[PDB]
DNA sequence: ATACAGGATGTATATATATCTGACACGTGCCTGGAGACTAGGGAGTAATCCCCTTGGCGGTTAAAACGCGGGGGACAGCGCGTACGTGCGTTTAAGCGGTGCTAGAGCTGTCTACGACCAATTGAGCGGCCTCGGCACCGGGATTCTCCAGTATGA
DNA sequence: TCATACTGGAGAATCCCGGTGCCGAGGCCGCTCAATTGGTCGTAGACAGCTCTAGCACCGCTTAAACGCACGTACGCGCTGTCCCCCGCGTTTTAACCGCCAAGGGGATTACTCCCTAGTCTCCAGGCACGTGTCAGATATATATACATCCTGTAT
């Protein structure tokens, strides 16, 4: 049996090796074709579209997750926690 | 042609053309094509040799992108430029903070 | 004993050690050398103080023209001044002709504020400023009652000191010893000790009761007075501070015979009001009609007041 | 009832007798001649600068003048109850000298050393 | 729907930004900042298509919109 | 059909000039395109920017040199201009 | 040789100044300086820094005071923006003074370098 | 030279004041005189470059203005 | 020399709207600054917008739609319904 | 109706801004419906800004609008607020904002 | 003998109020950019057609998802403390207003031209389609290297 | 004599080597259309000259803020202790993806007309600077007010 921490930090190593997308297709595009069904009903998408979208969807959250967990760093704490998020965004400038 | 007059690989014709159809201003001048090109050329040429470079260090022969998100992410001139720009299949740097390690 | 409102200055073995001991104006008063304080010359007068207004000058007596013409935040700066500045001295004023009031000055060498007969700057750091309060301002918290100094009729314009004096019964409760405004008292045959005093109407706690008179004298006196007075085991002799002490056997006020209580109804301050030192008796808790006067004579051995029996 | 006494004189108070009277009042009467007595002790008072004296201690015992700002008031009343002896005895100027003193104690306003001698010599 | 973002998927996305512990209560918060990222985007794409009288969203759209977000992206073709 | 332009050709020429025995791949070839489309719409719209600025209607070698100036770093620029004032030479000489 | 005296001498004391407790005096600056507008960082010294950094790249220029007025504005205003956002980090820290750490990771955040 | 102490610490204080902080420690006044010098050094290369491509010797606030629209720092009240 | 502000019609609208206001220089800067900035990137989206379909001509069309990218929802629908009535009274006479 | 801005009821400059549009280098032609949906566009949004002015005037019993009312009525609206983020202010100032756990108990 | 609430007291402070002025509001002249009128011609709207790019449905299988236990390291409440910051005061020191001289640089104007736009021919450098293979992906197996548990020497 | 630190050792996810297979890329061939060349006409811009204007050194005086120092205090950090909640693992479920096969409709392409706007010549008043009158607000003094804070009375 492994000591917590250990197997994060593999994991954390593995993930940053490796560039597959660790959010599946089928749920991305339903959520996309949900989101766009407000705007206007009856639209067909593109498989290239939808992968850009997840692409940049990925990147934008793993630099949100980083800049969270230096920002729990910096807290002196190792658990992030929603507070964390928020003033992320809010240094960021991307909330009001 | 033009390129070969200045030594360069890009093409200046090109660059013109996409000057002129470009609606950037009315007139364009004839040193600018191949001043543009010039830098274009030395910038890529730059992203290239720090691509090989870390193929070299990774054992390949044929660049991916991620051997260029690891090129553009080490240098701190390139950092600075390409800042709010993302690369597909580009990944990430390997950081671990040291809080998080152990003893 | 006389009947007194205010203080009077004045300038086998036990009989063989005894003997061998043998071997113009008062501004502060306003009178003339009180028991407190140890056509020509007309225009010559009048120039002293009109200097060349001759419409007053010859009115008060050309000619005069012509016999001329022949002739030729700061408060508190204050306290921190105190703070960086039980024995008590008596106040006399300050002089300085070619300087202000600084360490080398009589007052605050005695340790003491500089009061409006002091001659020093108008602005002396020194100077104790009156009260700003806007009542009676009897607690600690005015400047004037922590400093167990009575409000001033002049200064304190605030509290009331200044207002009118007829009615003695004023909104600022810091001005009895003033106005000497003390409650009918009356003598009659102690429960305690020979005579003593009871107070004829009720009062209040805190509430000013009435002053000590008696004469002043100095200290040496003092013992040479006490030695005998406690021959006689009765003494009436009360420190009034390092320079002088008040004896109102010869002469003095209906108070004198007053009695000591451990558990007393009344309690004595060495105020210092209007420059004098004084002593002020007031009611250490309500008191009702008929009442003794009683107060703490602080006495170190118990040669004869140790009699108690009294509830 | 408990009795009571005065105490100058120890007789007993009657219940129909007291008429209520301090005799600890603000000045005492035996005060009056001592003062009176001793502004004539005095070696080097010019006979004039005696009585003028006494006037105003007898006056300002009187009333009982506690402050400054009294003074003004204080040398209005002098002339409104003691001028009459003052013209008597022909100690008017005495009475000048004392208000120019008066006010170089800083006592009194100069308006009123004028309004003063105007008073007082108005009745003449 | 919204659901489609499981629990491993966020808690994977956590390990890629190098989080260690992750609590409870931040699924919620990642789903509803990814819906608010996602709508003005594809409000955005929308907007393009239909300036281009089309039905159909290809890539060069999104990737405007992500250069006017100034969120630049590349591979693609932009 | 429909004749799109790229820059494949000359990306592979130059990286062939700069290592013989090196392969790409289509992505990254796509990526280097739009790197690359990216800096020229940036120093079209400085050299742009510059013209309307100083009330000029013509756009020259030196707009186009403050342009790379102030876009990249020190050192890149330094060595951008160096190259951008060689070519200038080099196209100068001849015609 | 010592009389029996009654004497009961109370000591006394003067009331000690008026003083604030910390804390006070910063609430009301800051609503001083958030009521007005003006500037709190003074001309001249602001203006001899830029001339002396404006030194480095050419030497012998002229600026026009409105031109160190906006820069002297811009600057401020971006001061004041950062120590906001440094404030709103060090109340995240549970704490109330802020550190050197707290603009550290305030520009992190920001992604300036 | 020496220029650079010209930012006193009253005025770091008031700026501070200014932005709600309530305490200050005494190892803030460093960091705040490297960041402006950071930003002056950003907005005053800028504005040199405009300057030099104007063909002129004097900066004016246009050109200032401009440098800080480039750094996506738009300032209002000087015109353009 | 000569030079163009926006004082006039800034100024004929607050009267409009507020008869009895007033308004200083520097506020008058502001808003022809801020009247410039709103416009150039109205522009540069125009421009955007027709090279990226391959169209040298702008039209209202391309303003409505850019208009609809840089605002708000409320205040977008706003300022087109103001656009169409705009063009529906010039289209008039 | 000579001024094209009377035909359409505007006060905003239709003229000026065409010659802006021409000579502004956005593009080879300009079309004729542009410049009044520019102008009717700019100055409904002008409107508003200058309405939350007026309204702050009010609220401070003042007759001239000074730029803090400015930056008042800009910080206090949400759309304002995120169409000028990236936008300064001079002389304008902060909103008089306190934080919670500042304050005692 | 404690702890909370209430009065009052000195200190910072919104508000009346009479003055002076310079920025704000308004009159006036004149010019050039905006408005009228007519024309060519090329970009744009629309009808028609192709197809390939998108959408829809079904079978399987297998890595990923989901649920429960337990647990140990992490989150969190509470007290000591001593040091760095807040507040106040004396000292002074550098900041700010009033004018002072003036000159190098910003700005407008007359003049010439050499660099850039427009156009006819053309051809070769650049683009669409094919094709083979070897650098790279996948998989099995063995050595490699870390990762945790327990015992022994050493401090106090 | 108990707590702690450091070394040895048994032991599981992971790295490297060899083999096999595969599809995207570099070379190739056919193709074609936009860059190149020679030539001419036009004007945006460089150049020199003159005019003016504000940026800068300069001093002198006044003065509020900067600086240093004393004194007090409260909280950031450290330490302790106490509860608990995601992580590692195991077992059960499940739908994503892969491969294949139909089907259609909107995007891309081509040809047609047509209308609106860039352009040119002519003429006028909206807006520009410039000048001038004028009161809203800055400035200064005093007063009522709000409030942080400290001592005292009260209930348990
Ligand atoms: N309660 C008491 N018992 C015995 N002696 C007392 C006393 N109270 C006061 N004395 C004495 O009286 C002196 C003070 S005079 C007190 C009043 C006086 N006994 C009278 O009846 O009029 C003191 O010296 C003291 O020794
Ligand atoms: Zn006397
Ligand atoms: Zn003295
Ligand atoms: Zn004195
Ligand atoms: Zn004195
Ligand atoms: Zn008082
Ligand atoms: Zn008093
Ligand atoms: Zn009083």
């Amino acid at each position: 049996r492994y000591r917590p921490g250990t197997v994060a930090l593999r994991e954390i190593r593995r993930y940053q090796k490796s560039t597959e997308l660790l959010i599946r297709k089928l749920p991305f595009q339903r959520l996309v074709r949900e989101i766009a069904q407000d705007f206007k009903t009856d639209l067909r998408f593109q498989s290239s579209a939808v992968m850009a979208l997840q692409e940049a969807s990925e990147a934008y959250l793993v630099a949100l997750f980083e800049d969270t967990n230096l920002c729990a760093i910096h807290a002196k704490r190792v658990t992030i926690m929603p507070k964390d998020i928020q003033l992320a965004r809010r240094i960021r400038g991307e909330r009001a | 042609t033009r390129s070969s007059r200045a030594g360069l690989q890009f093409p200046v014709g090109r660059v013109h053309r996409l000057l002129r159809k470009g609606n950037y201003a009315e007139r364009v001048g004839a040193g600018a094509p191949v001043y543009l090109a010039a830098v274009l050329e030395y910038l890529t040429a730059e992203i290239l040799e720090l691509a090989g470079n870390a193929a070299r260090d990774n054992k390949k022969t044929r660049i991916i992108p991620r051997h260029l998100q690891l090129a553009v992410r080490n240098d701190e001139e390139l950092n600075k430029l390409l800042g709010r720009v993302t690369i597909a299949q580009g990944g990430v740097l390997p950081n671990i903070q040291s809080v998080l390690l152990p003893k | 004993w006389s009947p007194l409102q205010q203080n009077f200055m004045v300038e086998g073995t036990f009989i063989e050690e005894l003997i061998k001991n043998y071997d113009l104006f008062c501004r502060r008063c306003f009178k003339y050398d009180c028991f407190l304080h140890p056509e020509a010359s007309m225009f010559r007068v009048l120039i002293g103080t009109y200097y060349d207004n001759f419409c007053a000058i010859a009115r008060l007596i050309r000619q005069v023209y012509e016999f001329r013409v022949k002739e030729s935040x700061x408060x508190x700066x204050x306290x921190x001044x105190x703070x960086x500045x039980n024995h008590v001295y008596n106040y006399q004023p300050c002089d300085h002709p070619r300087q202000p009031c600084d360490s080398s000055c009589p007052c605050v060498i005695a340790q003491n504020f500089c009061e409006k007969f002091c001659q020093c700057s108008s602005e002396c750091q020194n100077r104790f400023p009156g009260c700003r309060c806007k009542a009676q301002c009897n607690t600690k918290q005015c400047p004037c009652y922590l400093a167990v100094r009575e409000c001033d009729p002049d200064l304190c314009l605030t509290c009331g000191a200044a207002d009118h004096w007829d009615s003695k019964n004023v909104s600022c409760k810091n001005c009895s010893i003033q106005r000497g405004s003390k409650k009918h008292l009356l003598l009659a045959p102690s429960d305690v000790a020979g005579w003593g005093i009871f107070i004829k109407d009720p009062v209040q706690k805190n509430e000013f009761i009435s002053e000590y008179c008696g004469e002043i004298i100095s200290q040496d006196e003092a013992d040479r007075r006490g030695k005998v007075y406690d021959k006689y085991m009765c003494s009436f002799l009360f420190n009034l501070n390092n320079d002088f002490v008040v004896d109102a056997t010869r002469k003095g006020n209906k108070i004198r015979f007053a009695n000591h209580s451990v558990n007393p109804n009344c309690y004595a301050k060495v105020m210092m009001v209007n420059g004098d030192h004084r002593i002020g008796i007031f009611a250490k808790r309500a008191i009702q009609t008929g009442e003794e006067l009683f107060f703490d004579y602080r006495y170190s051995q118990a040669d004869a007041l140790k009699y108690v029996g009294i509830e | 009832n408990r009795l009571y006494f005065h105490s100058d004189t120890c007789l007993p108070l009657r219940p129909q007798e007291m008429e209520v009277d301090s005799e600890d009042e603000k000045d005492p009467e035996w005060l009056r001649e001592k003062t009176i007595t001793q502004i004539e002790e005095f070696s080097d008072v010019n006979e004039g600068e005696k009585e003028v004296m006494k006037l105003w201690n007898l006056h300002v015992m009187k009333h009982g003048f506690i402050a400054d700002n009294q003074m003004n008031h204080a040398c209005m009343l002098f002339v409104e109850n003691y001028g009459q002896k003052i013209i008597k005895k022909n100690l008017c100027r005495n009475f000048m000298l004392h208000l120019v003193s008066m006010h170089d104690f800083n006592l009194i306003s100069i308006m009123s050393i004028d309004k003063a001698v105007t008073k007082l010599r108005e009745m003449q | 729907n919204i659901q489609g973002i499981t629990k491993p998927a966020i808690r994977r996305l956590a390990r890629r930004g190098g989080v260690k512990r992750i609590s409870g209560l931040i699924y919620e918060e990642t789903r509803g900042v990814l819906k608010v990222f996602l709508e003005n985007v594809i409000r955005d794409a929308v907007t393009y298509t239909e300036h281009a009288k089309r039905k159909t969203v290809t890539a060069m759209d999104v990737v405007y919109a992500l250069k006017r977000q100034g969120r630049t992206l590349y591979g693609f073709g932009g | 059909k429909t004749r799109k332009e790229s820059y494949a050709i000359y990306v592979y020429k130059v990286l062939k000039q700069v290592h013989p025995d090196t392969g790409i791949s289509s992505k990254a070839m796509s990526i280097m395109n739009s790197f690359v489309n990216d800096v020229f719409e940036r120093i079209a719209g400085e050299a742009s920017r510059l013209a309307h600025y100083n009330k000029r209607s013509t756009i020259t070698s030196r707009e186009i040199q403050t342009a790379v100036r102030l876009l990249l770093p020190g050192e890149l620029a330094k060595h951008a201009v160096s190259e951008g004032t060689k070519a200038v030479t080099k196209y100068t000489s001849a015609k």
